């Protein structure tokens, strides 16, 4: 935020700050560029495919056992086992306690759709 | 009215190492399960604390006061009572008298004209009475007076199997006097030395006095013929340093570490 | 404003404003640098995929 | 708004950001502990008898609360002045000492107590400093002190060889010497006693009857303050944005119930960010939690400028049961209340979006909203 | 200069020149970042060619 | 160390300081732009007048 961080809920300071110019304007412009580029990064990395494939129910791949990487419907999410270990092994109120006008926008893509891309990639590369 | 006996051999003051004692809450705030660093006056870890042992044995000389003091007493019969703080101790300027003998914890700021030896200990012939309480000899202009309930103690003097540890720290700043207190029973082993453990000090009261002080001398409660029970008390000094403290989830200080002791620290 | 006068406290408020603005500029600068590094890593990851 | 921000008369189809959103405080509250340990002026004002002027009773008052409100509103008063400061604001003036000079004197010589004026009482009994900052109260007292039988037990010095400095009491009344002729022993020639005994009965002249006068003196900020008037506190409000002040705890937010445990001496609360978030009410003994006022950014979703003119408004990170407060006149930061109330409000992770209906078929993304939500303009 | 003495106005003009210099510094830092990104893109294009 | 001594009007010391100008500061004496030193002035009407 432009003014909330510097001298928020102040009147005369707000009046005396606006005479510096367009500083927080270019601040917000730079941050918006950062955010849109952040979304573009995942868009570039994961969206190499177009059709969302799906593996057949039969899982006899010539003796190879892919049960570790393929999704398992037991969990509510369509996540594999290694994915579960990865999500458990990483830990950060911290997403909220920052309250001086410092918002944290959510990513455009959620984890479920990213997992669905990953599943499509796996199915395509194995079938 | 004061009578002197003296005739005591002056043993050198003993020396001990303050293990970890001398940590107190710096302000009235609440922090949960967080580590916080600060700078303030403190008693440094592992410093030379001066030990007095008093039993026929009579030791209570004048001591220098600077940056506050950390006083401790390991004892059971509670024979030491009061405190006299001042800058001259000759009724030229007001002084602090703190007395908690039997009736009420009483704090008086006044230009009392004192004696040489402030005594209330000797009392014929097998007990203790607060006779000869004329440790002061005049009451000129007593600006401030404060009265409250007495602390936790026992009745009458005795000796053997010390079981009480009473610690206090006195600090005067910006005219305000701060007294922090802590009490702990059931001391098992007594090598006439401070125990090994952790215990944070606690706030007790604030006094808005605002006078000049430079030295202090303790008080313990006719004046010929006696052999009192054993006792042991300790004095330590302070200086500015910086510490780190670890509050727990319940909001009480649990551990503290120094910053200018070792490379590890 | 409670203590100081209403015409010269502006010096102190200007000091604080300049300090905070400089801090914000520093923060966004390191944000740009880290974003560039992450972009390089993301391009490498895309090539790997 | 977006036309003004983009500095152009046309805006291209997409999402844009505008000024932010904030909520103003509804009211104000203050809180201070119980008013106790009143200053014992009641006994002095209700005392049976005050001494003479050369025996001026000087009393010390400190470390208490002086209820100047009940001072101003006592029935039997006849005079109540403060020549150093305004008598009205004594409720908010904290001095480190109080000296009370109490007496009963003839009503015709009261004005001599004001400094800079002569008088027997003000020259040989008791004067006051020229820089005196204090107050004087004079009321009728002949109704209880004066009797028809004869009340001569009041005294006042009439003669002396010097004027005493301020704050000086004298008891000696040696046989006054005036000329060069020596005097001693008992009454004789040119041996006049310094004092004279009063006579206070309700049958003397009107205005000569005795009046009870008390003078209040005080110091000004060279030692810790001791006495001053009560600080009034309003009641308490919950679950609404207010402007609290709990013993100098200026701030703004919403006050809610707390479910943590403090310590008997602990009073405040703070976090890793080192800001106040939890308090203990002074008068009562429970814990209250402080939550900052709700606020967030504002974004507009628009199609191309020429294609249409309808828009949609997105409030970032706001629980949408609170935007009814934003659905108000002169309460929300934006002024365009026309879209404050609009179409079917839809709730997402980033807030609730006003001006669109959430259909549930599938299409590509045109305007990225976030958290798996994309918006477009269609049929 | 046209309305005040030199001894005081020189402080104000020093404030102004410092602010302008800092703004120029910010512009140049942004230019450096953009140039680095463009250099990376140019190297990629050279490899493509 | 150089010392300058004179007698002026009590209502003219305001123009003695550098920066500002005046008749006494244009026709009789004036300080440089960045003078370093001290000035001591007092009344002398008990003797001079
Ligand atoms: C592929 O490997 C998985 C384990 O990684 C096998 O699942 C195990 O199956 C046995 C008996 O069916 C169970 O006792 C184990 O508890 C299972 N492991 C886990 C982790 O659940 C699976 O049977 C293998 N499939 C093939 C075709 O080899
Ligand atoms: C402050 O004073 C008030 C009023 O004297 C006290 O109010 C008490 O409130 C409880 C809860 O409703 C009642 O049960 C008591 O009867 C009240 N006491 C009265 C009316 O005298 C309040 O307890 C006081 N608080 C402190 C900390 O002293
Ligand atoms: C209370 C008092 O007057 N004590 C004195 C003591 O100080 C002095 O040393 C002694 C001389 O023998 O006489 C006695
Ligand atoms: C005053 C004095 O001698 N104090 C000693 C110190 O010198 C010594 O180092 C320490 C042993 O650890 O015991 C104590
Ligand atoms: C203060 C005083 O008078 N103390 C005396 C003490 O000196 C004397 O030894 C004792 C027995 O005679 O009686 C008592
Ligand atoms: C501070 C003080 O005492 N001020 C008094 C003033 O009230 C009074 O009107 C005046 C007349 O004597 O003398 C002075
Ligand atoms: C007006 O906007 C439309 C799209 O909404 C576009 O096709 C057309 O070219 C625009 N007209 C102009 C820019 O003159
Ligand atoms: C907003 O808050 C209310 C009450 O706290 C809750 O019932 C509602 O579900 C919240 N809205 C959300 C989480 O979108
Ligand atoms: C789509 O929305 C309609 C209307 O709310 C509802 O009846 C239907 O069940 C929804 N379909 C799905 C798949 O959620």
């Amino acid at each position: 935020d432009c003014t909330m961080y510097i001298c928020g809920d102040s009147t005369e300071c707000s009046n005396l700050l606006l005479q510096y110019g367009s500083f927080c304007t270019q601040l917000k412009r730079a941050l918006t560029g950062i955010a849109v580029e952040q979304d573009k990064n995942t868009q570039e990395v994961f969206a190499q495919v177009k059709q969302i494939y799906k593996t057949p129910p039969i899982k006899y791949f010539g003796g190879f056992n892919f049960s570790q990487i393929l999704p398992d419907p037991s969990k509510p999410s369509k996540r594999s086992f290694i994915e579960d270990l990865l999500f458990n092994k990483v830990t950060l109120l911290i997403c909220a306690q920052k309250f001086k006008g410092l918002t944290v926008l959510p990513p455009l893509l959620t984890d479920e759709m990213i997992a669905q891309y990953t599943s499509a990639l796996l199915a395509g590369t194995i079938t | 009215q004061c009578v002197n006996l003296t005739t005591r051999t002056q043993l050198p003051p003993a020396y001990t190492n303050s293990f970890t004692r001398g940590v107190y809450y710096p302000d009235k705030v609440f922090r949960s399960s967080v580590l916080h660093s600060t700078q303030d006056l403190f008693l440094p870890f592992f410093s030379n604390v001066t030990w007095f042992h008093v039993i026929k044995r009579f030791d209570n000389p004048v001591l220098p006061f600077n940056d506050g003091v950390y006083f401790a007493s390991i004892e059971k019969s509670n024979i030491i009572r009061g405190w006299i703080f001042g800058t001259t101790l000759d009724s030229k300027t007001q002084s602090l008298l703190i007395v908690n003998n039997a009736t009420n914890v009483v704090i008086k700021v006044c230009e009392f004209q004192f004696c040489n030896d402030p005594f209330l200990d000797h009392k014929n012939n097998k007990s203790w009475m607060e006779s000869e309480f004329r440790v002061y000899s005049s009451a000129n202009n007593c600006t401030f007076e404060y009265v409250s309930q007495p602390f936790l103690m026992d009745l009458e003097g005795k000796q053997g199997n010390f079981k009480n540890l009473r610690e206090f720290v006195f600090k005067n700043i910006d005219g305000y006097f701060k007294i922090y207190s802590k009490h702990t029973p059931i001391i098992v082993r007594e090598p006439e030395d401070l125990p090994q453990g952790f215990s944070a000090l606690e706030p007790l009261v604030d006094l808005p006095i605002g006078i000049n002080i430079t030295r202090f001398q303790t008080l313990l409660a006719s004046s010929s013929g006696w052999t009192a029970g054993a006792a042991a008390y300790y004095v330590g000094y302070l200086q500015p340093r910086t510490f780190l403290l670890k509050y727990n989830e319940n909001g009480t200080i649990t551990d503290a570490v120094d910053c200018a002791l070792d490379p590890l620290s | 404003f409670s203590r100081l006068d209403k015409v010269e406290a502006e010096v102190q408020i200007d000091r604080l404003i300049t300090g905070r603005l400089q801090s914000l500029q520093t923060y966004v600068t390191q944000q740009l640098i880290r974003a560039a590094e992450i972009r390089a890593s993301a391009n490498l990851a895309a090539t790997k995929m | 708004e977006t036309k003004c921000t983009l500095k152009s008369f046309t805006v291209e189809k997409g999402i844009y950001q505008t000024s932010n959103f904030r909520v103003q405080p509804t009211e104000s509250i203050v809180r201070f502990p119980n008013i106790t340990n009143l200053c014992p002026f009641d006994e002095v004002f209700n005392a049976t008898r005050f001494a003479s002027v050369y025996a001026w009773n000087r009393k010390r008052i400190s470390n208490c609360v002086a209820d100047y409100s009940v001072l101003y509103n006592l029935a039997p008063f006849f005079t109540f002045k403060c020549y150093g400061v305004s008598p009205t604001k004594l409720n908010d003036l904290c001095f480190t000492n109080v000296y009370a000079d109490s007496f009963v004197i003839r009503g015709d010589e009261v004005r001599q107590i004001a400094p800079g004026q002569t008088g027997n009482i003000a020259d040989y009994n008791y004067k006051l400093p020229d820089d005196f900052t204090g107050c004087v109260i004079a009321w009728n007292s002949n109704k209880l002190d004066s009797k028809v039988s004869g009340n001569y037990n009041y005294l006042y010095r009439l003669f002396r060889k010097s004027n005493l400095k301020p704050f000086e009491r004298d008891i000696s009344t040696e046989i006054y010497q005036a000329g060069n002729k020596p005097c001693n022993g008992v009454a004789g020639f040119n041996c006049y006693f310094p004092l004279r005994s009063y006579s206070f009965r309700p049958t003397y002249g009107v205005g000569h009857q005795p009046y009870r006068v008390v003078v209040l003196s005080f110091e000004l900020l060279h030692a810790p303050a001791t006495v001053c008037g009560p600080k009034k506190s309003t009641n308490l409000v919950k679950n609404k944005c207010v402007n609290f002040n709990f013993n100098g705890l200026k701030g703004t937010g919403v006050l809610t119930e707390s479910n943590k445990k403090f310590l008997p001496f602990q009073q405040f609360g703070r976090d890793i960010a080192d800001t106040t978030d939890a308090v203990r009410d002074p008068q009562t003994l429970e814990i209250l939690d402080i939550t900052p006022c709700s606020f967030g950014g504002v974004s507009v979703i628009t199609p191309g400028t020429n294609t249409s003119n309808q828009v949609a408004v997105l409030y970032q990170g706001v629980n949408c049961t609170e935007v009814p407060v934003a659905i108000h006149a002169d309460q929300l930061t934006p002024t365009w209340r026309v879209y404050s109330t609009g179409s079917n409000v839809f709730q997402t992770r980033a807030g609730c979006l006003i001006g669109a209906e959430y259909v549930n078929n599938s299409y590509e993304c045109d305007i990225p909203i976030g958290a798996g939500i994309c918006a477009s303009y269609q049929t």
